[PDB]
């Protein structure tokens, strides 16, 4: 029963992104208005607003939210080469303010769990930038510890969300430079632990259109990883692990669904909880989700009209 | 056997057996009373942080050991660590604490770093440019890292020109331009012995034309400061 709820924003300016947490409870904001609201459930479904704060001059991009373990942590990156650790006092507190980076912090995505307290930022200028907080309590300390340099305009970063310990951490890195000849704008990066370095493992020379959004799937223990690249259409890939050192381990890369069925620039990509169902968005106004059967064949399950209503 | 040699000797020998057995905090704790320098005890430590960089898992272990019987100063709940990182904090630890010559500290760590290679890692990397680029220069030429030689200039260049002039320490009424033409001599005359590989070539190419563009905008400055200090 797919319901439809009207919920008052109570926004003055245009909403940009908003992110559930980890239990789904907890969601964050970001709008136009520099301001960032935090809306909490109830028992009952209905949503109230509980803290408003203004943040940054510079428009926000994303809002991610840490794992609960280490407190209700939030992070917020924007045009003005920052990206603030906010925490509440018991109103949210700005604990520190990255600024490295020298271009537009465009994506910051905080690191699984099991590696740490590890904040990632990527700028327009073609650095990744890993941080870590030594201590949780302390949150205004963050030492930068790994600068990875891509030599392209950074847009996306996304993690491994793998916790084997044979996958070592990896991180994907994509570029959106409208690169005329430059093919190759998802590169992979795999940490090597005898150089205690970041190193580039396979490059995706496949995509040579402007990537706009890219993100893993959970591995559940199998062997090969999923990764999904948003360009001009929707496109999954495979990348198993060949066999086994000093090195990275090279990875055998399969195309096995390309769908350009939005006939328009996909600009989002998200998995559900469980990795069966990814959904995307696109100039047509539409989310299209993509399930496979039994056969391992994708196919679209649902589309959405502009004014709410479901395609029929 | 140490213990008795110990029984009957000196100061500068005591230190020798206890950096051997790996007893540091003991060492660096003797050094400062008999006013030696710190450099025997951080070139030791430097030693294990190497040897853990790359090596097996008893060894592993016996530094999670021997941290204890040392002093590291906070618990930190981090799974990827393990004993080898652990070490590494306790070194740069007691390096913070007993500072003397910055010259002095630094060289010898990075020196014992390169005893087989090692790729360093940035923090430390911006901390030696904000304080001692040269020498950071002068190390690199010493193991042949042309590459990151020339990024090295280039980033200095780029600090001088005011872009992100805090991470080299530049102050900068202009006064500060101390530019090391020496190393850039050094490296140049390297890139031009084998002369075989065409990346190389062109890297220094694009590099020379970058200072040749950095050296009249310099000139432009100049003139312009000159005129106004008449």
């Amino acid at each position: 029963m797919f319901v439809a709820r009207s919920i008052a924003a109570d926004h003055k300016d245009l909403i940009h992104d908003v992110s559930f947490d980890f239990h789904g409870r907890r969601m964050a904001t970001c709008s136009s208005d520099q301001s960032v609201k935090v809306w909490d459930k109830s028992e009952n479904v209905n949503w109230h607003c509980t803290a408003s704060w203004k943040t940054h001059s510079g428009s926000v991009w994303r809002v991610t939210w840490a794992h609960p373990e280490f407190g209700q942590v939030l992070a917020s990156c924007s045009f003005d080469r920052t990206a603030a650790v906010w925490e509440e006092i018991v109103h949210w507190v700005k604990r520190t303010t990255l600024v490295d980076s020298r271009t537009s912090v465009t994506d910051v995505k905080f690191a699984p769990k099991h590696m740490g307290l590890m904040l990632a930022t990527c700028s327009a200028d073609g650095v990744v930038r890993i941080y870590e907080a030594p201590d949780v309590m302390n949150l205004s300390q963050w030492s930068l510890q790994h600068e990875i340099s891509c030599k392209l305009s950074c847009s996306c970063i996304s993690w491994n969300p793998s916790s084997s310990r044979a996958h070592s951490p990896m991180i994907a890195v994509g570029s959106d430079d409208s690169s005329p000849n430059i093919m190759g704008k998802v590169q992979i990066y795999e940490y090597n632990e005898n150089t205690r370095k970041y190193a580039k493992a396979e490059t995706l020379m496949s995509v040579s259109d402007p990537v706009h959004d890219i993100a893993f799937a959970p591995n559940l223990g199998r062997s090969f990883h999923i990764l999904a690249v948003a360009t001009k259409d929707v496109r999954i890939f495979t990348m198993k692990p060949l066999r086994k050192s000093g090195g990275v381990t090279k990875f055998e890369n399969h195309t096995v669904a390309q769908f350009d069925n939005h006939n328009s620039q996909v600009w989002r990509v998200s998995w559900n909880i469980t990795g069966t169902v990814l959904a995307s968005s696109g100039d047509d106004g539409t989310v299209r989700l993509w399930k496979a059967n039994y056969m391992d064949n994708w196919k679209c399950i649902g589309v959405l009209k502009g004014d709410g209503n479901p395609v029929g | 056997s140490t213990a008795a040699i110990a029984g009957s000797s000196a100061a500068e020998e005591m230190v020798a057996l206890l950096v051997q057995a790996g007893l540091f905090d003991t060492a660096i704790s003797l050094c400062q009373t008999f006013k030696l320098a710190l450099t025997s005890v951080f070139e030791g430590l430097a030693c294990k942080c190497i040897r853990l960089q790359q090596g097996g898992e008893a060894a592993q272990a016996e530094a999670w050991e021997w941290l204890a019987a040392n002093q590291l100063a906070t618990v930190i709940t981090t799974k990827e660590s393990s004993a080898t990182d652990e070490a590494w904090r306790l070194m740069i630890s007691y390096l913070d604490k007993y500072e003397a010559k910055n010259t002095l500290y630094h060289h010898c760590i990075i020196n014992k770093l390169l005893s087989h290679g090692v790729p360093l890692p940035n923090w430390l990397i911006n901390r030696y440019k904000a304080m001692d680029a040269a020498e950071l220069l002068r190390l690199y030429l010493k193991y042949d890292l042309l590459e990151e030689a020339a990024e090295l200039v280039l980033e200095y260049v780029d600090a001088l020109l005011g872009k992100g002039h805090q991470y080299f320490g530049i102050q900068a009424t202009s006064q500060l331009v101390w530019f090391p033409y020496s190393a850039i001599d050094h490296l140049r005359q390297a890139l031009g012995e084998n002369e075989s590989n065409q990346h190389n070539q062109a890297i220094l190419s694009k590099l020379q034309r970058k200072m040749d563009e950095y050296f009249q905008k310099l000139k432009k400055a100049t003139d312009d400061y000159k005129k106004l200090v008449q």
